[PDB]
RNA sequence: UCUUUUAUUUUUUCUG
């Protein structure tokens, strides 16, 4: 009982033997009186990533399985005796935010700002030439529209 | 189109079977009187790359090895005819049963 | 004006779902002019 | 859906801020929408610790088509105590 | 009548 077990990549165990078999055809179509020993090829589904080679000697393996990609020939395993019937047993299983609007009686007299949120009773605008957001009444500020132009007093 | 056989386990395309038949049980069919369609099944499992009939003990076992190099199925599910199974008494089921 | 290009230099106005590419050149850099809002900055 | 804090008033039609108007803290300089099988916005706010002033603006198709924009923030730094020389 | 976001890791850069 020569029966050994090699690894190759999950998935393709039909494809491997599929070129493998048709490999071998091939060959033993090529050679003339000596043809190479090699006796069964196989494996099962519920196994993956392995197939079942039954051969004699791990040279003749090893030159059967050159030139065939994606197979890992390193691994291999000679199955003890035992364990061969019972792996081929036939039977397995707010309108004032966001808006333009300017100073008047302040240090900060002449700058426009942008409205961007309102507390009650003030109102907070970044200065539009300052990095600074500043807090004023709201009634002492002049609001513009979208273009400057005319101005209007907090009446909108 | 892969079909496999219920007998002998030979696998290989539907076509090739309505041209060629069964290689294997070809005689047997024929004595019968059933066509290959009937005694092949789609379902199958377990492939066997199958080279030395008279030397492969995994063949002796599978009961191929009165038969050619080729291609066998562990597994092919389906009852096989009574009108083969009684000419072929030595024959067991390729599903497990039995 | 919306919308400039870069070589030519040339006002496009297009709008959404347009190919941005220009009409004198085939050059689609397509730059965007400055917006219509006065702006205020003080030398501070 | 979910909208960043910053103020959308400053952008435009098209979804992106002009040249010449100031965009701070999270201000969003860019509106974007992600739709998925509702708007589902996913722009990109400007940094809360950055102001300045939008210099410029570019409006390209990349290799694959997509739309592509750079937008190019422009602010003064005065020397402080802390600035290091 | 409030709530309300700022991926992760691998690298590199420098700062004391
Ligand atoms: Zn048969
Ligand atoms: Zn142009």
């Amino acid at each position: 009982a020569t029966i050994w077990g090699v690894r190759c990549r999950p998935g393709k165990e039909k494809e491997l033997i599929r070129k493998l078999l048709k490999k071998k055809f091939n060959l033993d179509r090529a050679m003339g009186k000596k043809k190479l020993k090699i006796l069964s090829i196989f494996q099962r589904d519920n196994y993956t990533g392995r197939i079942y080679i039954e051969a004699p000697k791990q040279s003749v393996i090893e030159k059967f399985c050159n030139g065939v990609p994606d197979i890992y020939i390193s691994q291999k395993l000679l199955i003890p005796v035992q364990e061969l019937p019972l792996l081929l047993k036939p039977n397995l299983s707010e309108v004032a935010l966001g808006k333009t609007v300017r100073i008047r009686s302040a240090g900060y007299k002449g700058q426009l700002g942008i409205v961007k949120d309102v507390n009650g009773d003030k109102a907070t605008v970044e200065l539009h030439s300052k990095n600074k957001h500043i807090t004023i009444d709201k009634h002492k500020l002049t609001y513009y529209n979208r273009e400057g132009g005319e101005g209007i007093t907090y009446d909108e | 189109s892969e079909r496999a056989c219920m007998l002998c386990g030979i696998v290989q395309t539907t076509n090739e079977f309505n041209r060629d038949g069964c290689p294997n049980c070809q005689g047997i069919f024929e004595e019968a009187g059933v066509s290959t369609m009937e005694c092949t099944s789609p379902s199958f499992e377990g492939l066997v790359g199958m080279c030395k009939p008279t030397k492969s003990w995994v063949a002796k076992w599978l009961s191929v090895d009165h038969s050619i190099a080729g291609m066998y199925a562990i597994k092919v599910d389906g009852r096989l005819p009574a009108e083969v199974v009684e000419l072929l008494p030595h024959y067991k089921p390729r599903d497990g049963s039995q | 004006l919306k919308y400039i290009c870069a070589e030519c230099s040339s006002k496009l106005s297009l709008s959404r779902t347009d190919a941005v590419r220009c009409k004198d050149c085939g050059h689609r850099i397509l730059l965007k002019a400055r917006t219509k809002r006065l702006v205020q900055f003080e030398a501070r | 859906l979910r909208m960043k804090h910053g103020t959308y008033d400053k952008l435009d039609d098209d979804g992106l801020i002009a040249p010449g108007v100031r965009v701070s803290g999270e201000d969003v300089i860019i509106g974007k929408t992600t739709p998925i099988s509702s708007k589902r916005d996913a722009s990109t706010p400007l940094r809360s610790t950055e102001n300045g002033i939008v210099d410029q603006v570019l409006v390209t198709t990349n290799q694959d088509g997509l739309k592509f924009v750079k937008v190019r923030v422009r602010t003064t730094k005065i020397p402080q105590i802390g600035d290091k020389f």
